[PDB]
RNA sequence: UCUCCAGGCAUACGCGUAUAACAACUCGGAUAACCAUUGUUAGUUAAUCAGAAUAGGCAAUAAUCACACUAUAAAUCA
RNA sequence: AACUAAUCCUAGCCCUAGCCCUACACAAAUAUAAUUAUACUAUUAUAUAAAUCAAAACAUUUAUCCACUAAAAGUAUUGGAGAAAGAAAUUCGUAAGGAGCUAUAGAACUAGUACCGCAAGGGAAAGAUGAAAGACUAAUUAAAAGUAAGAACAAGCAAAGAUUAAACCUUGUACCUUUUGCAUAAUGAACUAACUAGAAAACUUCUAACUAAAAGAAUUACAGCUAGAAACCCCGAAACCAAACGAGCUACCUAAAAACAAUUUUAUGAAUCAACUCGUCUAUGUGGCAAAAUAGUGAGAAGAUUUUUAGGUAGAGGUGAAAAGCCU
């Protein structure tokens, strides 16, 4: 057991001088021991990210996963604790910055098995962890083009030197 | 407050045995009350009535017993009232 | 492997308390003393093994002699098993013969 | 299988095996499977005129209790038998064979309550 | 048990069934023991403060955890708490005391006030008195209410509550009968019916 | 084959109150309220004994004050007698230099976040409003210079606890910020005016006793104060289907 | 309400609260709803159902619808 | 920028020394199917310890197992005179601590409890805040394997020499044990943490004390004698003997009982065929519903029949319509 996720919530920072840009907030939520497994969490945690909170919300109620409902109650909780304890202005400026789940303590038991043989059972358990930062979702990555391609190529070529001489 | 041990010396055997089953009395009632309490799931009203009568009656008991064992060692001098 | 967190508290030895300072004293009560008393007999210790030293056979079966008829029959029954052992190891086991 | 650690009561077995649980016998078996209850054999509870009692389950706080003393034969014999012994002993009116004349008992056989061995229950 | 550590809370109450589980396994206290006769501290006792927060303060004992060798003096050694805390409502603040071992407070003398160390010694009639080690001097026992409350003087006789007068009265008779033959007696029950004779073994 | 288990222990791990608040309800008990051994200990009262309503016109009287304050003295008289019972060293004239250092004195702990200072210097009823809502919060404020000098509006005492009630019109600058150092309500440094009544109480019978801030009067013709930058939304009903709006 | 399946109610031996309601939603049911799970409170009422005095004397003749009928393996305290 | 986790100190324990004991627990109940208030039928240890093992087998035999220290002395004696065993006479003596353990350690122990076996019997695991919880249970840690953060990009025991460059280019037949001193063999290892195997002083060497003498009584000596240091593991059978515990499974028997419809023969270890008993064949299953079942198909079904309840026979034995079959 570490609850450390818990504590960076609580971080407070120096004030800004006058002309500082504006600190994007950052909001720490998550859920324990959870009954699910931690491999099933990740599809959906991975799913989210990099996305706003309202296209978070949205695609998560269509999904029949028995976790979206569970992660999309710990993004409304997220969604809350931010704007009434964190000093978020606006509910629709938010964007999922990290989201990942984490294995829980599980509990042993006896699967049984046909021959007077059987097999150690876990119940499995999971954490599910999300950070929401204040601000539109960073633009997508933009795929390199044949331009860039090429360069890259010449910039290889143009690094070569001599090889074990003076 | 309660009945001591002393106190309850002075009195004689007839006060003794009538002040028994005045006590008997409060106890059954004190037993139906906190029974009752349990079916309906509230605390039992001044709880700290029982303790004091079950004490009072063991107080009668062992004045009785000191003074009836007494008379046995008196007349007979053997310590224990059963045979073994 | 794992290490403690944290350092264990300091351990402060007195080295000038009454049974350290006084350490030794009487050893050689016998030469200095007309040999009155051996030194050995100022050891404090299993009766058996006062002013006595051997292997574990040996001291097995001397802690028998001395104190075999008054040991709990546990104890009796683990030390005779106990000689068994070692004699047939010393007896009949190990590298030279 | 059997729980060997929970009591044994007459619950548990077939139909033959039976057994109390404490209750005192108020009677007897007859032949050919005849229960007859004996009058003697149940108990009577002796309950006093509660009428005009001046005392009550509990007692006054103000009241002071005193120092307990737990009564011993010694001090009983005192209080009772020894005034009378004394008394009589000025007058010369005291032998050894009389002792039953200030409430000797010589044996308890004969008596309703015997002290010992005790035939009565609290 | 073995394992069974001493608090604030009274024994009993729900606080002290919520620290103490039964499966409780925490390392004991060690506590200097202490004879019932060496003990001098008592509820209603004034005294200062050795060393601490408010080293120097004098204060009243209100509390005795001799299981823990603790004196609890009212408004002193005090940290702050919520009492009170609702889901809707914070609570009320309120400023609570901690326990103070007795080494690390003196009794006061009953005229001057300082903190004069005190020894056990009887008097004339023999009653053990807190005598001063310096400056003799007897300082009565500070009387205290009562833990459950109840205050004799002033408590009025009600139903079921006999009456001072009627609890002294005597009126045992020392007389060789039991109980068994004196109810008889009074209650005039006559029984010529012997029991036969029994073999005990 | 061979064949060995072990068993599911129950294992329950409520060893706290939070832990044991669940288990209890969970499972269920009756948990009856006990009477505390020894009562609690308190050092102050919530709530003033008797309010001082404010006089409208107060801010236009631009003495003034002070002798309404004498005619009011009369209603007061009485607490103030008691004040010399137990303190004999009282004063009215020289308490609104007193109480102004306590006034500044308290309010300065908040940059730094004193808790110790403040708890000594405010009462266990005003600690927590001034604190609970300045968690995670750095709090910039200082004391402009007075406009006029402080008096004596009311004193009150009932029990014992003596209330004192002080006016108070002083410039003063607040600058509040985020966790993340971003500035909500205040400005910067700017001057404002600010008049406000200030409750000072000691308590007569403690002899550690002393005289702390419990709490301010606001006035209903007090002006609306700063409103806070950020825009906020307040929201509407939440309804069910079976519910319509109206 | 509809569709379809076809060992069911008691007794004995055994088991020992798994019974019933309420409340919880950690654990158990190999998933859910719901509880068989957790906690609290209750429960199964008998003269008929069921279970738990002495000393002598003396018995040739089955059962099977017991009549017919035969047989052989020769067959229950009063 | 963290999940799983890790850190921790006292609960008790161990060996000695001293010491015989006089801890035999209200009231009630228990030898009846223990813990059921009263009569029935009454109540009582054991003939010599064996074997393993050693004698490189085994058959006589084999220290301890099975009467004060040191010396005489490993001497006299005994012994398939082998392994081995081993005296006495006679001398001598007034006798509370820890270079122990600290939660896989120390006792099995938080407990002879849970759990397992019909029974005898076998037998665990674990805990961790602070002065105060009548201060919202602390802390503390890039720290194990395992994951996440962050899937991958021709080519190869995964590396090394390198290089401007992570990969391309060059060089290179996993480890241990084991076989011959060879493996592309053959054994053993998914990984992490903790635990887990060389021990004795006759002879020798080295170092000192005194020295025809050495040794704090008995010993050795034609330079010796005394003291010191220096040495020889771990895990694993099939078995053998003693004494308890088992016939609720199963073989057999005693006693008290129960079930058998319809049809045809007749008057029955006869016939057709259910209940019921059994288990010829095929198929599925194969960690299975099942540590022997399921679906079909088959045999008997008034008898040497099946079933129920209680009791008896016990391992050098019991039982056996003999399969060396059964006896949880
Ligand atoms: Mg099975
Ligand atoms: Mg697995
Ligand atoms: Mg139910
Ligand atoms: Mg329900
Ligand atoms: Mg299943
Ligand atoms: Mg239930
Ligand atoms: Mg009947
Ligand atoms: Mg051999
Ligand atoms: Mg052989
Ligand atoms: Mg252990
Ligand atoms: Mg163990
Ligand atoms: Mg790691
Ligand atoms: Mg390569
Ligand atoms: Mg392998
Ligand atoms: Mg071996
Ligand atoms: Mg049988
Ligand atoms: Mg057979
Ligand atoms: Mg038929
Ligand atoms: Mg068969
Ligand atoms: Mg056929
Ligand atoms: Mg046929
Ligand atoms: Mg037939
Ligand atoms: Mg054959
Ligand atoms: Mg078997």
């Amino acid at each position: 057991i570490s609850r450390k996720w818990e504590k960076k919530n609580k971080i407070v920072y120096p004030p800004q001088l006058p002309g500082e840009p504006r600190r994007p907030a950052e909001i720490y939520h998550c859920r324990r021991q959870i009954k699910y497994s931690k491999d099933k969490m990740w599809y959906l945690a991975k799913m989210i990210r990099g996305m706003s909170i309202d296209q978070a919300l949205a695609q998560l109620e269509f999904n029949d996963k028995k976790g979206a409902q569970i992660i999309k109650e710990v993004l409304l909780e997220a969604q809350d604790m931010a704007v009434r304890d964190h000093n978020v202005e606006f509910r629709s400026n938010l964007h999922i910055a990290e989201s990942t789940s984490g294995r829980g303590q599980c509990l042993k038991r006896i699967r049984y098995h046909g021959r007077g043989r059987f097999g150690i059972m876990e119940k499995v358990y999971c954490h599910y962890f999300v950070k929401l930062v204040e601000g539109p979702p960073p633009p997508p990555e933009v795929p390199k083009t044949a331009v860039d391609h090429a360069k890259d190529y010449i910039q290889q070529l143009r690094s070569r030197t001599i090889i074990h001489t003076l | 407050a309660s009945w001591t041990c002393q106190q309850l010396r002075n009195k004689s055997n007839e006060d003794l045995h009538k002040l028994w089953y005045v006590l008997l009395k409060e106890r059954n009632m004190l037993l139906t009350l906190e029974q009752e309490a349990k079916r309906q799931r509230l605390p039992m009203p001044s709880p700290e009535r029982l303790e004091k009568v079950v004490d009072s009656m063991d107080n009668v008991d062992k004045v009785v017993q000191e003074r009836e064992d007494a008379l046995r060692l008196l007349q007979t001098g053997q310590e224990k009232p059963r045979p073994g | 492997a794992f290490v403690r967190l944290t350092l264990p508290p300091p351990k402060v030895v007195d080295r000038w308390n009454e049974k350290r300072a006084l350490f030794g004293v009487y050893d050689n009560i016998g030469i200095l003393g007309n040999f009155e008393k051996h030194p050995k007999e100022l050891i404090k210790g299993p009766v058996w093994l006062r002013g006595w030293r051997g292997n574990e056979l040996q001291r097995c079966v001397r802690k028998k002699k001395f104190v075999g008829n008054r040991m709990f029959i546990e104890d009796l029954h683990n030390l005779n098993k106990r000689i068994s052992y070692l004699y047939k190891h010393f007896n009949r086991h190990g590298k030279y013969r | 299988g059997a729980d060997r650690m929970s009591k044994w009561t007459s619950k548990r077995g077939p139909r033959t095996f039976t057994k109390s649980r404490g209750a005192k016998k108020t009677g007897i078996y007859t032949s050919d499977r005849k229960f007859v209850q004996i009058k003697e054999m149940v108990p009577e509870f002796v309950v006093p005129d509660l009428t005009g009692f001046k005392l009550k389950p509990y007692v006054n706080y103000r009241a002071p209790a005193g120092i307990d003393t737990p009564l011993t034969a010694k001090a009983l014999f005192q209080e009772t038998v020894a005034p009378a012994i004394e008394k009589d002993f000025k007058e010369g009116t005291f032998d050894a064979n009389n002792l039953e004349k200030y409430g000797f008992e010589p044996t308890q056989e004969g008596k309703l309550f015997q002290l010992y061995p005790k035939n009565f229950p609290r | 048990s073995p394992f069974y550590r001493y608090g604030m809370s009274r024994p009993g109450s729900i606080a002290d069934k919520r620290k103490n589980p039964p499966w409780s396994r925490r390392r004991p206290v060690v506590v200097e023991p202490i004879s019932d006769e060496d003990w001098h501290l008592f509820c209603g006792d004034m005294v200062e403060i050795l060393e601490g927060k408010d080293a120097g303060k004098q204060g009243k004992v209100v509390q005795v955890v001799r299981q823990r060798n603790w004196v609890v003096l009212e408004g002193l050694n005090t940290h702050y708490r919520y009492i009170g805390r609702t889901k809707d409502h914070r609570g009320t603040m309120i400023a609570s005391e901690a326990p103070l071992l007795h080494h690390q407070v003196k009794l006061v003398d009953p005229v001057d006030r300082k903190p004069t160390e005190i020894q056990w010694r009887f008097t004339e009639a023999g009653e053990r008195v807190r005598v001063s080690t310096r400056s003799g001097r007897i300082i009565p026992k500070p009387e205290f209410p009562r833990a459950d409350g109840i205050v004799p003087e002033t408590w009025t006789d009600g139903p079921k509550d006999t009456s001072v007068e009627d609890a002294l009265e005597r009126t045992y008779v020392p007389r060789l009968k039991t109980l068994e033959e004196d109810v008889m007696e009074a209650m005039g029950i006559q029984e010529t019916r012997r029991f036969k004779k029994v073999y005990w073994y | 084959t061979k064949s060995r288990f072990r068993p599911p222990t129950p294992e329950p791990k409520y060893k706290t109150e939070k832990e044991f608040l669940e288990y209890a309800r969970k499972a269920g008990l009756v948990i009856p309220q006990e009477r505390l051994e020894r009562p609690i200990h308190l050092a102050c009262t919530a709530g003033i004994f008797d309010p001082y309503v404010p006089p409208e016109g107060d801010a236009r009287m631009s003495l003034t004050q002070r002798t309404e304050r004498l005619r009011k003295n009369a209603a007061s008289q009485l607490a103030i007698r008691k004040i010399r019972e137990f303190d004999a060293n009282f004063k009215t004239k020289d308490f609104p230099e007193k109480a102004k250092d306590i006034f500044i004195e308290a309010h300065l702990c908040l940059n730094n976040s004193d808790h110790d200072r403040l708890h000594t210097l405010v009462t266990e009823h005003c600690f927590p409003d001034m604190v609970w809502d300045l968690k995670y919060k750095t709090v910039r404020w200082g004391f402009v210079e007075s406009l006029e000098p402080a008096q004596v509006v009311h004193v009150r005492c009932s029990g014992m606890y003596g209330q004192v009630t002080v006016r108070l019109h002083t410039r003063q600058t607040l600058a509040i910020y985020d966790r993340f150092g971003r500035l909500m309500y205040g400005q910067e440094d700017v001057p404002k005016d600010v008049l406000e009544y200030v409750v000072f109480e000691r308590h007569l019978m403690n002899p550690y006793g002393s005289w702390r801030m419990h709490a301010k009067i606001v006035p209903a013709w007090a002006p609306p104060k700063q409103p806070i930058l950020k825009t906020l939304m307040i929201p509407g009903p939440q309804l069910k289907p079976w519910e319509e709006y109206e």
